[PDB]
């Protein structure tokens, strides 16, 4: 019964990237462990995860991410593709989604089914600014908002009970992404989507 | 005792030590950067690279005096600021132990404590005292003690951000922060 969480931020254009990187990394900070080194007997040792602070150029904000420079590009590139799509879409509103799934083996010939257990969606609202003062004020207020966002992500990280059980050695790529050198995230995929802004009903009001 | 609780009290002790480490280091005015490692040392607690500051460790053990958080006895880390005139309690981080016993629970606790430390790494950077401390005029202050959690020194209208909770056969640990 995959759990879903929705966030929303209102930023200037040149603030999208960092904003996105602050959310993703934060989530990926909680959804990753040290790299497993298995022994033939079945036991395994767990590596050590490093963390570092990222100061934002365009936001008055700092966030903690894992010290894996390949993960940082797996994020920066897809965030760059989303940032490309937003500008190409014109004056309309976009969103990115981060899903954590596990692989489940199915009998031949069926492909193994990816079952998601957790999905994080953040909706991006882009505002165009006109003066330099608006830019400065935006730099501070977006920082405060992102503080609230990280706080809520952390509280959700307690309100979520389920996690996949630890795999055995041959079972490990059904649960974890083992392609990185310095961190072992849960199996995840990041996609994005440019929304059509819809209306609000004049019923409850 | 049973060895499982020897390991559990060891886990709680080093979780408290690393908690103080993370908070104090998050108030030192500079950015923290530690490296990952596939061949770790025997001193990488909770699979995290958190370097111990020996002075912070000495004040943390001297405050601890050889005991652990329990029902009624909680570890607190007070971050304050003293102007050139001269004492605002900015935030008090609270490490509690609760009555409820998780009887349906050896290393699940270890991993949950690791995740809680990661949440602490995240939360310590989004409270106002962080960007207050990164621009230091002003000098940041820390003080570790057992509570008897004394809230009043902050002010009226405070709010509590809950870092997280972890369940153990001996009780549930609660890490939170009351900040100005």
């Amino acid at each position: 019964n995959c759990r879903s969480e929705v966030l929303e931020v209102s930023v200037e254009g040149r603030q999208v990237e960092e904003a996105m990187l602050a959310v993703l990394h934060t989530v990926l900070l909680h959804r990753s462990t040290g790299k497993f080194h298995y022994a033939a007997a079945g036991t395994y040792s767990i590596g050590t995860v490093g963390t570092q602070d990222v100061d934002c150029d365009f936001i008055d904000f700092t966030y903690v991410r894992v010290s894996s420079e390949e993960l940082d590009r797996a994020l920066r590139k897809v965030v760059g593709e989303f940032k490309d799509a937003l500008r190409n879409s014109g004056g309309d509103l976009g969103q990115m989604s981060l899903e954590f799934y596990q692989k489940k083996k199915s009998r031949w010939p069926f492909s193994d089914e990816c079952i998601p257990w957790e999905v994080w969606t953040v909706k991006v609202h882009v505002v165009a600014l006109a003066t330099e003062q608006e830019r400065q004020i935006c730099r501070e207020k977006v920082g405060e908002k992102l503080c609230e966002k990280i706080i809520n992500i952390v509280e959700v990280m307690n309100r979520h009970e389920y996690l996949p059980k630890m795999p055995t050695q041959s079972e490990v790529d059904n649960v974890f992404d083992t392609g990185l050198r310095d961190v072992q995230p849960y199996l995840y995929k990041i996609s994005f989507q440019i929304t059509d802004a819809l209306g609000t009903s004049v019923t409850t009001t | 005792n049973s060895q499982d609780r020897k390991d559990l009290d060891k886990f709680i002790k080093f979780f408290a030590l690393k908690t103080v480490q993370v908070i104090v280091q998050a108030r030192l005015g500079e950015k923290i950067c530690t490296r990952s490692s596939s061949s770790p040392t025997g001193s990488d607690w909770f699979n995290l690279a958190i370097k111990d500051i020996p002075e912070v460790t000495h004040e943390a053990k001297k405050a601890l005096a050889g005991q652990l958080p329990a029902v009624g006895r909680s570890m607190c880390v007070e971050i304050s600021l003293k102007t050139s005139e001269g004492s605002m309690e900015l935030e008090i981080w609270c490490l509690e132990m609760n009555e409820k016993c998780d009887k349906e629970i050896s290393y699940t606790v270890y991993n949950r404590l690791s995740l809680l430390l990661k949440s602490l790494l995240a939360i310590t950077r989004v409270t106002p005292a962080y960007r207050l401390s990164r621009k230091q005029e002003y000098v940041i202050l820390y003080r570790i003690y057992f509570g008897e959690v004394q809230l009043s020194g902050l002010g009226e209208g405070f709010q509590t951000v809950r870092v997280g909770t972890v369940g153990t056969p001996v009780g549930t640990i609660t890490l939170s922060c009351a900040y100005r």
